RNA sequence: AAAAUUUAAAUUUUUUUUUUUUU
């Protein structure tokens, strides 16, 4: 099982080795790119791990610590795709600020990172209003002084924020947060594009070199 | 796109009617004064009643007639609102209601009424006729548009002339403009519409089962006046005392005996203004011909 | 306080999605384009003509097809296909009134469903305008010389054609532009793809009946009557055709241009005012604001020029440079596909 | 008329003219549209009839409507240059299209996400001296290749085969049917209508997987 | 210089101007900044939507491009960062043609820019510079060049031209070109000559204009 | 014969001066330069002001731009909880007003105003780019309950520069002749709003028609007889 | 003769051009 077309039938649910006289059972575990599909053939049923995508087979395992063997099946592309890497709960997503409310802040999803950096930008055109947009509520900006929140003192339109997914929310937008000392503002130009490039003075403040002008943004830890 | 007015301001005018006052300075049953001025082109006119300003345009060209009435020429009126005349309006909403409330009137005021002989657009039957066009532009609103566009179109028809024609089968000879004169058009009757504007000072029930008629009706609602009115009514007549259209499409309930008593007062109003058009058409054409006298003696 | 503020840098595919503008400014530092080109590196142009007209096969022209002369255009990452039909109305030196044009309809399949987009609605107008301002087409080229189908002996038909000269008739032509994978400005490729379709248009042989059955009819008035004229329906031949007559010495070609001004901050080592042409690549189309678009026919001719100056100044010399770059890019394409 | 377009003067008219087991064949190509994320190109030519058409993917696009658990498909059939199929004739096929892919696509992988499918019936020869029914199975193939190009979770290379005015769509190497379409034909020819469809399906899916795995 | 203008002639609208050159009467209207729609906003700059009504007929494609080139010119005139998440609807009315709309669009494009420039002054919005446009033609038969032709001269014109310039420092420095609408047949050599009068003439136009603005508005101003 | 200006003129003053910016001038965020960007007449603040001068252009407008510490008149249009929806000018953007920004500030006490009322309030906090905010009661009131909701009255719209002269100027002849007939109230709104209540609607119409006419004619010296005539026009009766 | 007793009301945007109905 190496290279896969969508529909390439790969392996059953279970397999068997004999490692030194004692019998060891395999547990083929479906992952992304997979689906167990039952198959009757000449009478008898059969479940099988199915390639549902384009690229490479990859079989892995990890047990949770904090004679059978679980084997995660994992299917990949191999030698540009983001529907592969749709945002799930808790992820770190780079976004651009769309509009500032007194209530809240609104951004659009652009780029999703990954675990052990590795990214996945969306390949979409925002000028259609195509992309997924999300919402940061103003009390969710940080937890330190979470009540008397001054929204303008952390964000302006069009700016880049390393933010964490809260949850799905509705279908229209997202529940999103920045409430950490490592999260928040990544980069913007001065006066929302009307001036040059600005650098985070602290983790807590931001200036600009040539100008001599600073602004308050909830910057990320660099 | 929403006009916002305080309810305090709402009671204010409603009080002023209850003491027989209105903010403009007219009487209740008094109409604005009308300024009519023509451009150099035929079928070109600027019409102005105080704050409301309009402009329209008449033209014509060659087309075939329909199968429907193969005898007669073609004619239609455009009344596309631009949000220039007020920020309420969409960019050319032909599907808004008030637009239709502006539309169907002028549709009935002109087209179904037939002030203009469409049969006098027949150049040759079924082959080539006229396509006469009426583009209405609004400039700035203080209401009375549907009365203004009533006038300014009918103003424009009495100033447009069409050029000279000669027929030989297909050899249809449109002549040069300046050798052979342009020829004006045939108006069967001159219609003038009147906006009526209605104000209950009371609740519903004292209009409904309060037998006492107590409802104030005025002419030519100004902009602030127009935003609180309760019924909408327009009648149209002529010089020969026939009633062209009436449209009360709902709104406030309303006594019949009022409406006849209303429509009689329309008559004396519209007649004087009508003749004022009639002299100015002459007098401008007199000024055209006196300047034509100031041209041939000059040249 | 003198501070080594360490910035945060990214993969380049991250950057362009974020900053169209600064990622451009990265390319300008090396002096390149984010379409990986250097300043004046221009896209290849590839066509096939006449494939989708029925007049592709000169040997066997098929039956139910209705297409006059066709053009395929691919250049860069945008495929555009040009199709020509024509219609006929019953018709009854170098000045504009001698000059007509066609009726095109563009569609850009840019993912959006819905009505006619405003980018498209400009296009078919803008072409038609300078086609008139090209003065390509005297209406003598629209004059149709019909034959009459002589009902000859034993039930056979031959169309008597007159040659070398009562009603007249006129071709009226049409176009359709389909746009696939829009990556930038489209108008130059809208222009140039038409031009090769224009040279492939045959005029099909039109004829009327010998004596059409469809004759004069009368209509009764309320006492009077008139006569409908006889309805001679023109018919184009299934077979014969003639080509199209062109003021060939006015066939232009298209080219756009962009001039930018540069930040000192944006450099990476491996005033300052740069001309770019062959514009593409959204980041470019966002951020270029003083621009130049030119029509030109290869002997130094110019159908039009289009300046929108919204960014930089314009020198007299970037003008001449673009003019120098005009007569190259056009003249090659005149000679490239030799149609 | 239509104030939004250039349609010429009205009294003109277009030009008029009067009279004076076989092989199907493909040429399948992907990755050529940069607006999309999934593209597919199809040439077809068979015995009097040559056909070319384009299938275009936009996804996953955001949904401004509301929450859904999973994905949603949208399919457009548009006339190309010459052949003009009827408007209501189009969307019936678009209805028939969506039913099959709703036994294909892992929508559950794609919550609140849209699928846009643009099909361009671009150019067709019919030089032969239910005319839409002869073009059904090639659509599904053209969609599947573009949907592989956007790389979306698809259960099977499902395909349809044709036997004389009859369209039957398969999976599992034909061992199940996912989409059924019938016009006039014979009566109880179904059993032969199993076969010739199946083998074209047995042909076509092999042609498809060659187009991708060899690239 | 048979041009003439009016400022502040509408009522419910922020900026209004009648521009009257030699034959064409055109009024422009400006409303802004006002509440933008959902599909129309920009997070940073100012959104602009522009409507031109012809004198004759309705809004079609012929109107559409004259709109859209006029979109391009105003965008650097406006200090666009000053009004984020906002909208200024601007609307132009063609009232008089003064030119064959079937054959030309030249003078109107010169006219409407010269119209809309002044209603913004009525509107008093943060702007950047000063501007002007003129129509220029070159005769087919005489082969000479007239600034501000007529429509019969357009009939014998070979090539029609509109120049839009950006004027600063007392409106004297050509800061930039805005629009050069080269249409008709032309070469290299005519073009630098074609600028070279309009280099002067548009400044000569604005030289009139600078006066006119203050004459109309300083009595509207208070002392 | 003034310090008249255009956007795109030469700015008069030297660059090395400590200068508080007034409105109408714009500093470049990109190239740090500063230019007059509006139409009209500059008025240079004269010297001696701590060595710091100030430029401002007289420009004319009707469309009011919300700016801070400014007294405006507003309309209750929605009850977005904790925080009112209020408008200041038709077709413009709505403004947000706290429910608590009120002279008896009490968070358990929710006040009483309803949709469609007229209130007097000052712009407290307003970025150019953010949802603007106002206050009736302010800290800059200094515990003053001087703003507030209005009663019925009557409100008239004028252009802004006129309304400045209503506020900023005692030489403005209007309040003289009006006090010379009857006694009444006046609220001044920098949003071009002028709210008046009299003892009488009769005089209020007399108050109405003058202010429409005078601001139209905009000729302050002529306003003696023009005002008094409308009284006779009311005293026509 | 004292003593005291009770409440709580809802916030921030998705769509396809106008004929044409019997003197």
């Amino acid at each position: 099982p190496e290279i896969a077309y969508p529909g390439k039938l790969i392996c059953p649910q279970y397999g068997t080795e004999n490692k030194d006289g004692e019998d060891i059972i395999f547990n083929y575990v479906p992952g992304p790119g997979t689906k167990l599909i039952q198959y009757e053939h000449n009478g008898r049923t059969l479940e099988a791990i199915t390639a549902t995508l384009v690229g490479t087979v990859r079989c892995e395992e990890e047990k949770k610590t904090d004679t059978v063997k679980n084997i995660l099946v994992s299917v990949l592309p191999g030698t540009n795709d983001f529907a592969n890497n749709l945002p799930k709960e808790g992820d770190i997503v780079l976004t651009r600020v769309t509009r500032l409310s007194l209530q809240r802040a609104n951004v659009e999803i652009l780029a999703v990172e990954d675990k052990p950096a590795t990214f996945s930008v969306s390949q979409a055109s925002s000028d259609l209003g195509e992309t997924f947009r999300g919402i940061i509520r103003s009390q969710d900006v940080r937890s330190t002084d979470r009540d008397r929140v001054k929204v303008i003192e952390c964000f302006k339109p069009g700016d880049i924020v390393r933010a964490q997914v809260l949850s799905l929310g509705d279908g229209t937008n997202y529940y999103l947060t920045t409430a950490r000392n490592d999260l928040g503002v990544v980069f913007a130009r001065a006066a929302n594009g009307a001036g040059g490039l600005m650098y985070a003075t602290d983790w807590q403040m931001m200036t600009s070199p040539v100008t001599g002008a600073t602004e308050k943004r909830k910057c990320a830890k660099p | 796109k929403d006009i916002e007015i305080s309810a305090s301001e709402s009671k204010f005018i409603l009080e002023a009617l209850r003491q027989n006052y209105r903010l403009d300075g007219r009487s209740f049953d008094q109409f604005r004064d009308v300024e009519i001025t023509f451009g150099k082109e035929f079928g070109d006119v600027s019409v102005k009643m105080g704050n409301t300003k309009v402009h329209c345009r008449i033209s014509c060209q060659i087309a075939q007639p329909y199968e429907d009435r193969p005898f007669e020429g073609l004619f239609v009126i455009s009344t596309e609102i631009s949000p220039m005349a007020g920020s309420q309006f969409e960019n050319g909403n032909i599907t808004g209601e008030d637009e239709v409330l502006c539309s169907r009137i002028i549709e009935k005021s002109v087209r179904r009424s037939g002030a203009l002989d469409v049969e006098g657009l027949c150049i040759v039957a079924g082959s080539k006729c006229w396509a006469v066009r009426a583009d209405v532009h609004f400039l700035d609103c203080d209401g009375g548009f549907i009365d203004a566009s009533c006038i300014a179109v009918m103003a424009g028809l009495m100033h447009f002339k069409k050029p000279d024609i000669t027929v030989h089968g297909e050899q249809i000879i449109v002549h040069p403009v300046n050798e052979r004169e342009p020829v004006p058009l045939g108006i069967l009757h001159i219609p003038i519409c009147v906006t009526f504007s209605f104000f209950n000072p009371q609740d519903t029930e004292e209009n409904i089962k309060g037998e006492t008629n107590s409802e104030i009706s005025i002419i030519d609602a100004t902009l602030k006046e127009e935003l609180l009115r309760d019924g909408v009514l327009t009648v149209t007549l002529n010089k020969n005392r026939e009633v062209v259209q009436v449209s009360k499409a709902g709104g406030l309930p309303m006594d019949a005996l009022t409406l006849m008593k209303c429509c009689h007062e329309a008559y004396s109003i519209i007649e004087k203004i009508t003749d004022q058009i009639l002299q100015l058409l002459k007098e401008d054409s007199e000024k055209r011909n006196k300047y034509a006298a100031m041209l041939t003696s000059e040249n | 306080e003198t501070i080594e503020i360490h910035p945060i840098t990214f993969p380049p595919e991250v950057l362009a999605r974020i900053s169209p503008e600064l990622s451009l400014q990265r390319h300008l530092s090396l002096g390149i384009r984010p379409c990986l080109r250097k300043y004046e590196e221009f896209r290849d142009v590839a066509i096939e003509n006449n494939t989708l007209s029925r007049y592709a096969d000169a040997g066997n022209i098929d039956t139910k097809n209705n297409i006059l002369g066709s053009n395929v255009l691919k250049s860069g990452k945008t495929i555009v296909i040009t199709s020509i039909t024509g219609g006929i109305i019953e018709e009854t030196e170098d000045i504009i009134a001698n000059y007509a044009s066609v009726y095109p309809v563009v569609e850009v399949e840019r993912g959006r469903v819905g009505a006619c987009t405003d980018e498209e609605m400009t296009i078919s107008q803008k072409l038609h305008d300078s086609i008139l301002h090209s003065r390509i087409l005297p209406k003598k080229a629209l004059k149709v010389k019909a034959g009459v189908r002589s009902a000859n002996e034993d039930g056979t038909f031959s169309v008597l054609y007159p040659d070398e000269l009562k009603r007249k008739w006129s071709y009226v032509l049409y176009a359709k532009i389909v746009v696939l994978s829009r990556t930038g400005p489209v108008f130059d490729l809208c222009w140039n793809s038409l031009m090769y379709a224009l040279q492939s248009v045959k005029l099909p042989r039109a004829f009327i009946d010998e004596r059409a059955s469809d004759l004069r009819m009368t209509i009764r008035t309320r006492g009077r009557s008139a006569t409908i004229r006889e309805t001679y329906e023109i018919i184009c031949d299934q077979t014969k055709s003639v080509p199209l007559m062109i003021n060939a010495k006015n066939i232009a070609f298209a080219s756009n241009y962009g001039i930018v001004e540069l930040d000192p901050e944006c450099q990476l080592q491996n005033l300052n005012t740069v001309l770019i042409a062959d514009l593409d690549t959204e980041a470019e189309e966002t951020s270029i604001h003083s621009t130049i678009s030119i029509l030109a026919a290869p002997s130094g001719n110019y159908k039009q020029l289009t300046l929108m100056g919204g960014g930089a100044k314009i020198t007299p010399e970037m003008i001449k440079r673009s003019l120098l770059l005009s007569r190259v890019r056009a003249d090659d394409l005149s000679t490239r596909f030799n149609i | 008329q239509d104030r939004r377009r250039l349609l010429g003067p009205a009294a003109a008219k277009p030009m008029a003219f009067s009279n004076t087991e076989s092989e199907q064949e493909l040429s399948l190509h992907t990755g050529f549209i940069e607006n999309c994320n999934g593209s597919a190109l199809v040439e077809a030519r068979s015995l009097g009839h040559q056909t070319s058409l384009i299938s275009a993917v936009y996804g996953p696009r955001s949904i401004r409507g509301s929450f859904t658990s999973q994905g949603t498909i949208s399919i457009q059939l548009k006339n190309g240059l010459l052949e003009k199929y009827n408007t209501n004739e189009l969307k019936e096929v678009s209805s028939f299209l969506m039913g099959i892919f709703n036994s294909v696509v892992n929508l559950s992988r794609y919550p609140k996400s849209g699928i846009d499918i643009f099909v361009y019936l671009t150019y067709d020869k019919d030089l032969t001296n239910s005319q839409i029914s002869s073009l059904i199975p090639h659509c599904i193939t053209s969609i599947t290749l573009a949907l592989a190009d956007a790389g979306i979770e698809l259960v099977d290379m499902a395909g349809a085969g044709e036997a004389n005015g009859t369209v039957v769509s398969f999976i599992k190497n034909g061992e199940e049917i996912v989409g059924f379409w019938k016009d006039d034909g014979d009566d109880e020819d179904l059993l032969e209508c199993l076969d010739r469809c199946k083998e074209q399906y047995n042909r076509y899916r092999d042609l498809m997987i060659s187009c991708l795995m060899n690239q | 210089m048979s041009v003439q203008a009016e400022i502040g002639i509408l009522d419910h609208v922020d900026g209004s101007s009648e521009f009257v050159s030699q034959d064409t009467k055109v009024i422009c209207s400006v409303t802004g900044p006002i509440e933008p729609k959902a599909r129309q906003e920009l997070p940073t700059q100012l959104a602009l939507e522009i409507i031109v009504r012809p004198a004759k007929g309705v809004a079609t494609t012929r109107e559409k491009v004259l709109e859209d080139k006029l979109r391009a010119v105003l965008t650097p005139l406006i200090t666009r960062h000053c009004y984020p998440r906002q909208l200024c609807q601007i609307t132009c009315q063609i009232l008089e043609s003064g030119e064959d709309e079937a054959e030309f669009s030249l003078r109107e494009l010169s006219c409407c820019i010269n119209a809309a420039f002044l209603a913004l002054v009525d509107a008093g919005i943060a702007l950047n510079s000063m501007c002007a446009s003129i129509p220029i033609a070159i005769i087919k038969d005489t082969s000479d060049i007239i600034v501000d032709p007529t429509a019969e001269q357009l009939k014998i014109s070979l090539s029609v031209h509109t120049l839009a310039l950006e004027f600063v420092n007392g409106g004297k420095v050509v800061k930039n070109v805005l629009l050069l609408d080269s249409n008709g047949d032309f070469n290299e050599d005519q073009l630098f000559s074609l600028l070279e009068l309009g280099e002067q003439k548009c400044q000569e136009l604005v030289t009139n204009i600078r006066r006119i603005i203050q004459d109309n508005i300083s009595p509207r101003l208070v002392v | 014969m003034s310090t008249f200006i255009f956007p795109g003129d030469s700015f008069p003053v030297d660059p090395t001066t400590p200068v508080k910016l007034g409105p109408g001038i714009y500093c470049d965020p990109n190239t740090q330069e500063i230019r007059p960007v509006n139409t009209g007449v500059l008025h240079v603040s004269a010297k001696g002001k701590s060595g710091v001068q100030t430029a401002y252009i007289d420009y004319s407008s009707k469309r009011y731009i919300p700016s801070v510490n400014d007294f405006v008149i507003g309309v209750i249009i929605g009850t977005f909880s904790d925080s009112y929806k209020v408008s200041l000018q038709n077709f413009s953007s709505s403004v947000s007003l706290s429910y608590m920004a009120f002279p008896n500030a009490s968070k358990k006490n929710r006040p009483t105003l309803q949709v469609g009322d007229l209130v007097y309030a000052r712009v407290c906090t307003a970025e150019k780019e953010l949802e603007a905010e106002i206050e009736c009661f302010d800290s800059t009131t200094g515990r003053d309950a001087g703003f507030g909701i209005l009663e019925d009255g009557m409100i008239i719209d004028v252009n802004l520069n006129f309304a400045r002269q209503l506020l900023f100027n005692n030489d403005f002849p209007l309040l003289k002749v009006l006090a010379a007939h009857t006694k009444f109230e006046v609220a001044i709104g920098l949003n071009g709003k002028i709210w008046v209540k009299c003892e009488e609607l009769s005089n209020t119409l007399a108050c109405y028609r003058t202010i429409m006419e005078c601001c139209q004619k905009n000729d302050t010296a002529a306003f003696k007889d023009i005002a008094k005539r409308q009284f006779k026009e009311i005293l026509t009766v």
